[PDB]
RNA sequence: UUAGGCAGUAAAAGCCACUUGAGUCUGGGAUUUCCGAAUGGGGAAACCCACUUACAUAAGUAAGUAUCCUGUUGUGAAUACAUAGCAACAGGAGGCGAACCGGGGGAACUGAAACAUCUAAGUACCCCGAGGAAAAGAAAUCAACCGAGAUUCCGAAAGU
RNA sequence: AUAGUCCCGUAGUUGACGAUGUGUGUUCAGUGAAAUCGAGUAGGGCGGGACACGUGAUAUCCUGUCUGAAUAUGGGGGGA
RNA sequence: AAUGGGUCAGCGACUUAUAUUCAGUGGCAAGGUUAACCAUCUAGGGGAGCCGUAGGGAAACCGAGUCUUAACUGGGCGUUCAGUCUCUGGAUAUAGACCCGAAACCAGGUGAUCUAGCCAUGGGCAGGUUGAAGGUUGAGUAACAUCAACUGGAGGACCGAACCGACUAAUGUUGAAAAAUUAGCGGAUGACUUGUGGCUAGGGGUGAAAGGCCAAUCAAACCUGGAGAUAGCUGGUUCU
RNA sequence: AUUAAAAACACAGCACUGUGCAAAAUCGUAAGAUGACGUAUACGGUGUGACGCCUGCCCGGUGCCGGAAGGUUAAUUGAU
RNA sequence: UUGACCCUGUGUUGAUGUUCUAACGUUGACCCCUUAUCGGGGUUGCGGACAGUGCCUGGUGGGUAGUUUGACUGGGGCGG
């Protein structure tokens, strides 16, 4: 799942950086807590 | 019932087929799972009984569109 | 010798009565069937 | 509409009427106990017992009072908001019916001169949902380099 | 008792206040309605099912499961 | 002296539809015939189609020939003979397919008013025995332990009615009775018995276990449906 | 129940075995139940069958339990 | 930690182990709906990418089901 980082993450990347993540990571952590968003 | 709230996928019927081609009736159940989706607009979790396919659909369409669709169908969500 | 029919009204009603027939789908099927046949007595 | 009529068994009886209120026929009103989806609650169907509000004054009467779905109003938790919840209101629904229809499930005997693939058969049956019909339907269809022009039903092609 | 002419009818000719039904217009208020030309879609893998067609060299259709485009410069079909 | 028939009367078994084929009959004839449908409707329209008119070859294809083979001296089949559509009949095929008859299989229901087990709530058990533990008072022991007397009232305890049962015999066996009666017999305060109401349901229940019982039925209840299952078997099959 | 009442069944006692509690096990597609408002001195299954004396040899077979090294081996993957 | 591959130690994947929490479980506790040992929601603890379930897949599988188990024969079986 491609996601836009709304903040800096340890390994993923920096704010505004697009990265593929596992859908669990996005669904269950990054997106719910506002650390990223769906890269529509 | 074993019915996906997002898709409508329900248990379908088919055959088991041996090497000897004996057909016994069987069912094919949807890979139903329960998952709590946080819905921002309503500032709540909503627990859905949905297929794993249903989850993929919510990942593409987002929960808000899917909840809308469901409520129209008369799903209690 | 004790024979098979040992009637009690209450047991007759609770088993074969109208309200018993009407309680279940298959009971209602019986009442409808009997009503279709033209049976004077739908229930016991 | 018009000489008789008051259902039959079914006689009697007491009556009514005779040119139109005798009666009859058709339609439309009125009344329409109780049970039954049965719906105020309950219940061994045709019974029992209520609440609310009006009335009555005595210990009654009348009306209203189901559930769900949808919508709208209010209210309204756990935490602010909110939502859930709760209540009111409006509109629906429920049951029955021989077949026809669409859909969800779905046998076996039998045939195969045994039997398991196969057959019977997507039949019987069960379920759900209709409607006067239903369904289908307006080419991401065929055809064959020529062309056709939705769907349905009927005749052939072909027991090919 | 066996009826053209006895009776009830029949052919034909007539009858509706009112109530219904039907079809036309002419209106109204809706519905159609899914909005906006179609993506978790087409296609694919695995398992089944439907197509006369039993998986066969088996096209096409449906999909339980897992995936997954292109997007008129494109896509579907024409029985591997 | 194998079967069936007490008798009479009545009813009771080769059908119907569709298709294939053969025959008779009729029409028309190298042609015959239309189907649905239309129709002022047994007319007439309607030519789609079917059969015949050519065969040979797996086939392309060739064609009074063709196939075989490199090719036949050849050889196979064909050439040279009226069909077709009605009607009637004989057969056949698909259908229950001449009629009647299973044991069974499946589906959906109905049954625990009988019986099995369980659950809850009530009840019953004359009369008579025996005398566990325990206790008490005397002993007795360092204290126990132990002894006697008295008391006490245990027990799937004893005898025996009700009650529950059912070991033997006789009767009965077209019964008084689809399981009894008579004389005896077992249990009889219990793993007892009984009333009322509950619950469990058919490849299911329930079983102190007998395949027992689940409504006089049980190695898979009963009812209805599939269903006219199927029956290479038996019976029966009607005038001259 | 209605041709068998017994030496058959049960039985207390015995033994093996499962079961750590969302127990095993069973009914049920599931939810939910029983087990049990119990908790290994409990619960389930199996056999044996008061009590006394005892209960020998065999682990090849077939169970069951344990062990994993290697060999074989599915979906999957997709090298050539 | 390690295997493959990738390049120039590096990434990309795969295991394996630990740790973690955020999916998921909870038949722990508390709060509310609520007069409720159901359920839902909230909070928290304990677990935790395990379990569990779906699809696929090997094994096991009289627990269950459908069936098969020839004929001749000096009856039939056995033998042939």
């Amino acid at each position: 799942m491609q996601v836009i980082l709304l903040d800096k993450i340890g390994n993923l990347g920096g704010l505004g950086d697009t990265v593929n993540v596992k859908s669990g990571y996005a669904r269950n952590f990054l997106i719910p807590q506002g650390k990223a968003v769906m890269a529509t | 019932s074993r019915v996906c709230q997002v898709t409508g996928k329900r248990p379908v019927t088919g055959n088991n087929r041996s090497h000897a081609r004996n057909a016994t009736k069987r069912r094919f159940l949807p890979n139903l799972q329960t998952h709590r989706f946080w819905v921002e607009s309503e500032k709540r979790f909503v627990k859905l009984r949905l297929s794993a396919k249903g989850m993929r659909i919510i990942d593409k369409k987002g929960i808000d569109t899917v909840l809308a669709d469901m409520r129209a169908r008369g799903e209690n969500v | 010798m004790k024979r098979t029919f040992q009637p009690t009204v209450l047991k007759r009603k609770r088993t074969h009565g109208f309200r018993a027939r009407m309680a279940t789908k298959n009971g209602r099927k019986v009442i409808n069937a009997r009503r279709a046949k033209g049976r004077a007595r739908l229930s016991k």
